[PDB]
């Protein structure tokens, strides 16, 4: 019955991200004054089927690359990696129930830097190199903040558990005590992720490393990426939104937990259609002089908080 | 098949190493130090040690080896030896390996046995916690000593790779 | 260099070697080394010059790849052991590996080709550094495991040293690379001795260390690197050609000099020991390194070399460095043979 | 060297006690509070004989205590206690605290049935005596007398005779 | 709202710990009689695999001490069934 | 040490990781921690000169805990025997053996 | 007094982000040694039973030791429950 | 021993070997060189863990830190070397015989 647990987390997982591309592009017209697709298939249901179909019916080009054995690892990596940091997410039961889940996670989410890596080598070409180190420093910058952070909500709950986040926000949310490092959790998701306004990949006119891909490799890094958006927003709300847990009717807390994780997927599309891109040297001081100093700092208050008020959260 | 799965990682952990030392071009270099880091963290993973084996790849294979990386692709300007050597390499563990079961038994400057490794294993085991996370978590307490020397290496390493990288 | 951080990093080269020192577990000896090697490479390349880049990258390899090898035998002697004690290893393995390792950070032969190229290619100050200073992190842990030394391979480690610092230092006229082979040479009789009395080996190297530490202060005064540029020093200091010459007949061994005291001493434990054949050749051998002292002698002191005009323009200005303890150096190199029973203060 | 020493097959056998975990960790409270006497002298056997095969005797006791123990449960609380660790069971992580409304009938019950008090928080953590006939071991570790030490050097430290005596110096 | 929560839960595992503690005299007594049991089945095995070897003696001791010396796992499962040994050696581990 | 500066001040710098018998977090014991206290004990202030010959006994047995490499030949020689008889008809497994 | 009152309102103005971290971490670094609850911290801490209670041999002459759990001798966690 | 322990015993004997025989690049002995560094980690980790030597369970992550502090400076002088020659070869760096 595992390997039917196994499709049946995946599968649903390209679904939701056929129909992310969907809604974003509506919820982008309407903040717009416009519709999005509403021709193919009622309300434009039909739209992502279409684009699938098209891309991998497309001839790809697959330049003289220097390898041509990197160039087809990279998109291997990025969708592997990208699946993968699924498996321990409590939905509320985890389908691999890891004692350090949340460790599992920053050192799964630390290796699609090499997928950025290797398609740069594999592109041939100067320029493309540049646009990858640039992606590169952007991402290992950023989840800097993201270790540090996750430590001092952990120092909250006492575990690398991602189940015992659900029984540690069992009478509060961890949003209240802990919003600062909400805050500066939820910006640095967007960078990591290459997102508006940290995408300077996809940010024309200074640059991506994935140029050269067409057809089918480049949906394989499309649908990977999309996936890591809403498995880091899905992330976030077990986090600081934490969703009460009934043994009995477990459906209640996936429908709950389902509506806070659309409601910040929803909030990335929200943020693309707001504001202007950042400089590449402005968010790299956004992170070296402004986050990690307040990082640092709450970082040592949260080592210190539960001991000086006698709540030191149990080891189990 | 599945209780040799510690020997079967370390067949291919030797095998990733032949493949580096050969020294092929860095890009292919790096890449199988990282297969071999990988199933490095296996193998330790098999003997208990989950915190010690996630952080090989936090810090060894995220970490160090995407600097290694990052560093050959903007420095390194993107043969008969390479194939010799990596030839020499797999035979002889081909050999090692034949041998250890064939006989179970290979003596090379040290006595090693082939039965495997399930048999040292501890028999015993009740607790309401993790050994392995018991002693790390001891730096703090015992490790005072430890914590100092290594925190100010680290700080000495800020300040020499600065010195050594102005140029002038 | 900010002055600050030149304090900061000389610090932490001694922190390093102090953590040696004190420790009772491997991994702290360990720590020492890392400490050590992450601090000096800075000094090594304060020039800015390719000569002082590639002499930083040859120590640097050098240097990795012997902590590597050492924390190897520690992990080999905790499997056969189950300790980590600063002690005898309890492994043959383990001991060749470390006897190895800690032969590589010395510089003895045959492991000794990068001691000529590194003090070749960095300043007189931190040539001075890497020949005495360095020296007393490998020795120490030398001292404490010395009973489970395996015999053949220290002593045939002391007679190659011995050999290829005398025959290294004849076809020399860089005066950095002279200091290097003789450093070469004089560790041999410190690692000879080793295994029948370890106090005087380090008898060997305090002495070693003040007459290694006058020669350099010396030659920075100067600021003089070559064999012809010291020929000059009779015509803009004549005092300092006399205690060159002194300092040099003393590192020779020759009585009633300083040098004389440890070559003696080691000399008498090993006949005690029905040691006879070695320290005859070790002593005979030692005549190669008085040779190309006496060469330096003959160049500095004892003839007047040709000069330049310029010259003249120097005797109009004092000398403005430092010379830090340079008269209570080149004392206690010439003038300590009548205090040689004082040597028991090392026991 | 010598041979091992174990006991026959039908020294070790016993009447177990075959309840799953949900049904011990429900009558761990009360157990612990009515088996102490006979547990704590079995634990008492075991860290100072540091042997099983020296406290097979007291184990039977553990077990037969534990089986007398079930037995007046399946006597007069056996309907609330059936339905306690049918609750307990349900959870993955076997939680007290989703169990309280069963858990009090259950506690009630046999406080008027058997006159059974729940210890309070931090009761069965505390260190207790145990008196016990077993005599106490000698040589617990089997280990062989230790080699003598050195003679000891004492004395009055009188200055060196003639002084160092090193070669010609004459102090 | 933290501390008061998290003051609770200790209470909690102070009370789950206590329940382990109540019940470690029982699996402690089952455990050792069923380490002995498998140590004595193999025994008898060796017995009659080595009756006729040139000079084996049944169950001696490599060690020069008397003093009990815990199992490992290739003397307690020496000659069982691979699917118990896997499951006695990696089945923590490989738990979800 | 070279220097015995942790003795002078009595302070514990790194005696606490030295050996695998010393006091541990929760009292968690290494599986030698008998046979290591043992050697400990016999070698104790009499140098390693007379340790080596006046406590080889209890050494060995600290090695044969460390390595196992006795009991694994003893166990490797039973699997070779039970396994030549196998394939001869001439041993039949138990029914708890399989 | 009129000095620092200038400096302190400078760094508001130009470096909010640098005052604010520095307010917290100076914070994290006293309120534990003036806090009268750390107290309580280190007893939760001892209270924890990772371990058995290992019983003591009775000799006759050990009054504060109970011979049962549920015996008023011994230590209490009567603060904790009302904590 | 035991059978792991030779792969990971041969495998830093590989590395070493690597190490000690240069081909042309100096980015190339530099992997040699963390990769002696990796089988020396998991085989202090493996006797560790089996041992149960708990408060040991922290010298591998100190072995981790230090040895990927050295990596950096490696690195370090390796962009120095080729901000110079404008290659990595480790024959450019020859001016020394002399
Ligand atoms: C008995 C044993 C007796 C033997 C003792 C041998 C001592 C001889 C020292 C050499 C003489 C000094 C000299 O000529 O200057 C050379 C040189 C300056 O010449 P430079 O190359 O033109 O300038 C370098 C920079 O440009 C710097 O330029 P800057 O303008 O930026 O200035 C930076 C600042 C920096 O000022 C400092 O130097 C102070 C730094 C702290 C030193 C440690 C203090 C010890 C107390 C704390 C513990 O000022 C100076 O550099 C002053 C000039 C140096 C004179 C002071 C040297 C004191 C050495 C005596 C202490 C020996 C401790 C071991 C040395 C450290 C080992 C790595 O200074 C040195 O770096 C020499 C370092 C000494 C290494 C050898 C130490 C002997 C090893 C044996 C130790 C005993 C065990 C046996
Ligand atoms: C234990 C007792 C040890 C007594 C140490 C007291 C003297 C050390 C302070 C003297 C000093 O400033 O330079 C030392 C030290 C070495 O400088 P220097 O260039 O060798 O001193 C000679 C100058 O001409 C110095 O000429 P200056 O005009 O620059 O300064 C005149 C200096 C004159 O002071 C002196 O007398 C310098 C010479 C004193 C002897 C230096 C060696 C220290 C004693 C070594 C003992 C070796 C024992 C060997 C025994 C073997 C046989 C048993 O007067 C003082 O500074 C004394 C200040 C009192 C504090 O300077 C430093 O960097 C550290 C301060
Ligand atoms: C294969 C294709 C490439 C995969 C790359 C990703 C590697 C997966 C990460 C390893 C698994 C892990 O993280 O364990 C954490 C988790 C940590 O979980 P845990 O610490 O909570 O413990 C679980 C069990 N309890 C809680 C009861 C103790 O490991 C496990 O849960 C089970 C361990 C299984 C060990 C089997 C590993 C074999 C595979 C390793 C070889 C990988 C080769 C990589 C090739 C090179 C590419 C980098
Ligand atoms: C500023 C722009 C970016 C901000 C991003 C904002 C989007 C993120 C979501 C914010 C709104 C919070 C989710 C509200 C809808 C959740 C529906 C739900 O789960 O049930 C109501 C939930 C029900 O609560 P619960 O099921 O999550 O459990 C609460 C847990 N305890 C009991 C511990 C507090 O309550 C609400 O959120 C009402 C608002
Ligand atoms: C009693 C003890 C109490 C201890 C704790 C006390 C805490 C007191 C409060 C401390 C400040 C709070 C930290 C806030 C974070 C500040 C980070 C920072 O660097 O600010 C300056 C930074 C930059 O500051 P700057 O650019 O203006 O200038 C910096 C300083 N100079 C002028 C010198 C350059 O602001 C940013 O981060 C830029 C934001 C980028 C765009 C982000 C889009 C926002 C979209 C809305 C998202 C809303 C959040 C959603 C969260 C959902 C979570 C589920
Ligand atoms: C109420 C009372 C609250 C306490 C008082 C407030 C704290 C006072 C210090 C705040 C002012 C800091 C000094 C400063 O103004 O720095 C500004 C300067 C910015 O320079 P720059 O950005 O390069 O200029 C660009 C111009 N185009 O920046 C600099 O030049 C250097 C700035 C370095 C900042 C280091 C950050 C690391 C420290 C993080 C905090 C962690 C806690 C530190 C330990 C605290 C221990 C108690
Ligand atoms: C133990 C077993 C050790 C010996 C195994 C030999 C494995 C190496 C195989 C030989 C080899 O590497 O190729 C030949 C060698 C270098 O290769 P080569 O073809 O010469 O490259 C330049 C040609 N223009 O050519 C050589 O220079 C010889 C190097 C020594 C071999
Ligand atoms: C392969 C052919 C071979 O067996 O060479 C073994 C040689 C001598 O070793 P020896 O123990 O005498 O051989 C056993 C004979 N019964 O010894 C050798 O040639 C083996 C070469 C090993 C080189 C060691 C380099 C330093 C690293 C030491 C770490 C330990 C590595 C050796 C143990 C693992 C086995 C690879
Ligand atoms: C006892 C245990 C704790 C011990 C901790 C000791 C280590 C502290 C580590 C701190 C982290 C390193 C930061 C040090 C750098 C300080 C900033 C600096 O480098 O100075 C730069 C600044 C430049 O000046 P400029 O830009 O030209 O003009 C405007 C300046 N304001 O020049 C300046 O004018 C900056 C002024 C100096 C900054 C002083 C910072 C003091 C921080 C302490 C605040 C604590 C208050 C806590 C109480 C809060 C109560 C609400
Ligand atoms: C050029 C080759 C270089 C060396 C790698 C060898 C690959 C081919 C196999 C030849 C050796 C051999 O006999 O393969 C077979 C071995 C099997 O080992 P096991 O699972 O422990 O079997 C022992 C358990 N029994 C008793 C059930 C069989 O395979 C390996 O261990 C895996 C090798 C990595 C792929």
């Amino acid at each position: 019955m595992f390997m039917i647990n196994i499709l049946m987390l995946i599968i649903p997982i390209l679904l939701a991200v056929a129909f992310l591309t969907l809604v974003e592009r509506k919820v982008l017209g309407y903040m717009q004054l416009r519709k999005g697709p509403n021709v193919v298939g009622p309300y434009g249901l039909l739209q992502p089927i279409a684009d699938a179909i098209k891309l991998f019916i497309k001839e790809p080009l697959r330049p003289a690359t220097s390898s041509a054995s990197m160039f087809i690892l990279a998109p291997i990596m990025a969708l592997g990696l990208a699946l993968t940091m699924w498996i321990p997410l409590p939905m509320p039961y985890p389908l691999i129930n890891m004692n350090l889940g949340v460790l599992f996670m920053l050192a799964m989410s630390s290796l699609a830097v090499y997928s950025i890596l290797w398609s740069g080598w594999a592109s041939n070409s100067k320029y493309a190199l540049i646009g990858a180190l640039r992606a590169v420093a952007q991402t290992i910058s950023y989840e800097v903040t993201l270790a540090i952070i996750l430590l001092s909500v952990l120092l909250m709950s006492g575990s690398f558990t991602l189940s015992t986040l659900i029984t540690t926000q069992e009478q509060m949310w961890l949003i209240l005590p802990a919003w600062p490092l909400a805050m500066m959790w939820f910006i640095s998701t967007l960078a990591e992720t290459n997102r508006a306004p940290f995408d300077l990949t996809e940010g024309e006119s200074e640059l991506g490393f994935n140029v050269e891909y067409a057809a089918g490799p480049f949906a394989l890094f499309f649908m990977a990426e999309y996936a890591n958006i809403i498995m880091m927003n899905i992330f976030t709300a077990i986090l600081f939104l934490g969703t009460s847990h009934n043994p009995h009717m477990p459906e209640l807390y996936t429908i709950n937990f389902t509506i806070k994780s659309l409601l910040l997927t929803m909030s990335f599309l929200w943020i693309r259609a707001s504001y202007p891109r950042f400089r590449y040297d402005q968010l790299m001081h956004l992170l070296w002089k402004n986050f990690l100093p307040l990082t640092l700092a709450l970082c040592m208050w949260h080592v210190s908080l539960p001991i000086l008020t006698s709540g030191i959260p149990p080891q189990t | 098949m599945m209780l040799y799965i510690v020997f079967i990682l370390s067949v291919i952990f030797v095998m990733g190493f032949v493949g580096f030392s050969s020294k092929p071009s860095p890009i292919y270099g790096g890449l199988g130090l990282i297969v071999s880091g990988g199933v490095g963290c296996g193998i330790v993973l098999n003997f208990g040690g989950s915190f010690l084996g996630l952080m090989v790849f936090l810090i060894y294979l995220g970490g160090m080896m995407v600097v290694f990386g990052y560093t050959t692709a903007m420095a390194t300007e993107q043969n008969k030896a390479v194939l010799g050597a990596f030839v020499t390499g797999l035979l002889m563990e081909f050999f090692m390996v034949y041998y250890v079961l064939k006989d179970k038994e290979v003596e090379v400057v040290f006595e090693f046995n082939g039965l495997g490794d399930w048999v040292i294993y501890d028999t015993g085991d009740s607790g309401f916690f993790s050994e392995e996370a018991m002693g790390i978590a001891a730096l703090y307490s015992y490790g005072t000593w430890l914590v100092i020397v290594t925190g100010w290496s680290l700080l000495i390493g800020v300040v020499v790779i600065m010195e050594i990288t102005r140029g002038n | 260099m900010n002055p600050i951080i030149f304090i900061i990093i000389l610090l932490t080269i001694m922190l390093g070697t102090i953590i040696v020192m004190i420790s009772s577990h491997w991994l702290l000896v360990w720590i020492g080394f890392e400490m050590n090697m992450l601090a000096i490479i800075p000094i090594m390349m304060k020039n800015h010059n390719p000569r002082a880049t590639e002499a930083s990258t040859k120590y640097f390899l050098t240097q990795s790849t012997a902590s590597m090898l050492l924390m190897m035998a520690v992990i080999i002697n905790l499997m056969f052991s189950g300790q980590w004690t600063v002690m005898k290893l309890f492994n043959p393995m383990a001991s060749m590996l470390m006897t190895m390792a800690l032969a590589m950070k010395l510089g003895m032969a045959p492991f000794h080709f990068w001691v000529p190229e590194v003090t070749q290619g960095i300043p007189l100050s931190s040539g001075l550094i890497l020949l005495t200073w360095q020296k007393l992190a490998p020795m120490s842990v030398l001292y404490q495991i010395f009973p489970s030394i395996n015999l053949n391979l220290i002593l045939t480690l002391s007679v190659l040293s011995i050999l290829i610092g005398g025959w290294g230092g004849l076809n020399q006229t860089q005066l950095r690379k002279i200091m290097a082979y003789s450093s070469i040479a004089h560790m041999g009789w410190m690692t000879a001795v080793l295994p029948y009395n370890p106090t005087m080996t380090l008898l060997n190297l305090i002495i070693y260390i003040i007459m290694t530490s006058t020669m350099f202060t010396m030659f920075m005064a100067n600021s003089t690197t070559t064999t012809l540029s010291l020929s000059h020093t009779w015509n803009k200091t004549p005092i300092m050609t006399v205690l060159i010459l002194a300092t040099l007949l003393s590192m020779g061994g020759l009585p009633p000099l300083s040098g004389f005291m440890p070559k003696w001493m080691i000399i008498q434990e090993m006949t005690k020991n029905n040691s006879i054949i070695l320290p005859t050749f070790m002593a005979i051998t030692a005549l190669l390194n008085l040779y190309f002292y006496m060469r330096l002698t003959y160049s500095t002191t004892l003839t007047m070399f040709p000069s330049t005009n310029n010259m003249k323009m120097k005797w109009q200005f004092p000398l403005m460095k430092k010379m830090t303890f340079l008269p209570t150096m080149v004392v206690l190199s010439t003038m300590m043979l009548p205090l040689t029973p004082m040597l028991s203060v090392l026991e | 060297p010598g041979i091992v020493e174990l006991p026959s097959l039908e020294d070790l056998k016993v009447q177990e006690v075959k309840v799953s975990s949900s049904v011990l960790k429900a009558a761990a409270h009360h157990y612990g509070a009515q088996c102490d006497k006979p547990n704590k002298e079995f634990m008492l056997c075991r860290w100072e004989e540091k042997d099983p095969r020296r406290c097979l005797e007291e184990g039977k006791l553990v077990n037969q205590c534990a089986l007398e123990f079930f037995r007046q449960i399946k006597r007069h609380c056996a309907e609330p206690f059936t339905e306690y660790w049918t609750c307990i069971d349900y959870s993955g992580l076997q939680l007290f605290r989703r169990c309280r409304k069963q858990q009090a009938q259950f506690d009630e019950c046999v406080l008027d049935k058997l006159g059974w008090v729940r210890p309070d928080l931090g009761d069965l953590s505390k260190v207790t005596k145990v008196k016990t006939d077993r005599p106490l071991p000698e040589n617990p570790y089997h280990s062989r007398a230790r080699p003598e030490p050195n003679p000891e050097v004492e004395g009055d430290l009188k200055p060196a005779r003639h002084g160092s005596r090193l070669f010609f110096w004459t102090m | 709202s933290m501390m008061k929560w998290n003051r609770e839960r200790r209470r909690l595992q102070i009370e789950d710990f206590e329940a382990r503690i109540a019940l470690m005299p029982l699996l402690q007594a089952e455990k050792d009689r069923r380490v002995l049991q498998m140590l004595r089945e193999n025994l008898e095995e060796e017995a009659t695999v080595m009756k006729d070897v040139p000079g084996w003696k049944v169950g001696e001791s490599v060690f020069h001490t008397t003093r009990w010396v815990t199992p490992m796992m290739g003397e307690l499962y020496g000659l069982r069934a691979s699917e118990e040994v896997l499951s006695a050696t990696y089945g923590f581990i490989w738990y979800t | 040490p070279f220097f015995d500066v942790q003795k002078r001040l009595g302070v514990d710098l790194d005696r606490w990781m030295t050996i695998q018998s010393a006091e541990q977090p929760h009292k968690i014991p290494s599986r030698c921690h008998a046979f290591e206290k043992e050697w400990i004990e016999c070698a104790h202030g009499i140098g390693s000169i007379r340790a080596e010959k006046e406590c080889k006994i209890e050494f060995e047995d600290f090695r044969e805990c460390l390595l196992r490499q006795k009991t694994m030949k003893r166990l490797h020689a039973i699997r070779r025997q039970r396994e030549k008889l196998i394939k001869e008809g001439k041993y039949t497994p138990p029914p708890h053996h399989s | 007094a009129e000095r620092v009152a200038a400096f302190l309102k400078n760094v508001w103005a130009k470096e909010p982000v640098l005052v604010a971290s520095f307010a917290i971490a100076g914070l994290a670094v006293i309120l534990p040694t003036l806090s009268p609850y750390t107290k309580y911290s280190l007893m939760i801490n001892r209270a924890t039973p990772y371990n058995y209670p290992v019983p003591l041999r009775d000799d006759g002459n050990m009054p504060d030791v109970p011979s049962h759990p549920q015996d008023p001798q011994g230590p209490s966690l009567e603060w904790l429950k009302r904590l | 021993m035991s059978m792991v322990y030779m792969n990971i015993m041969m495998a830093f004997t590989v590395s070493l070997v690597g190490l000690l025989m240069y081909r042309s690049h100096l980015m190339s002995s530099l992997l040699c060189l963390e990769g002696m560094m990796l089988s020396l980690f998991v085989m202090a980790a493996l006797t560790i863990l089996n041992s149960h030597f708990t408060l040991a369970s922290m010298m591998p992550i100190i072995l981790l830190v230090f040895a990927a502090c050295e990596a950096a400076l490696g690195l370090s002088l390796l962009v120095m070397v080729s901000n110079t020659y404008g290659t990595d070869y480790v024959q450019n760096l020859n001016l020394l015989q002399c």
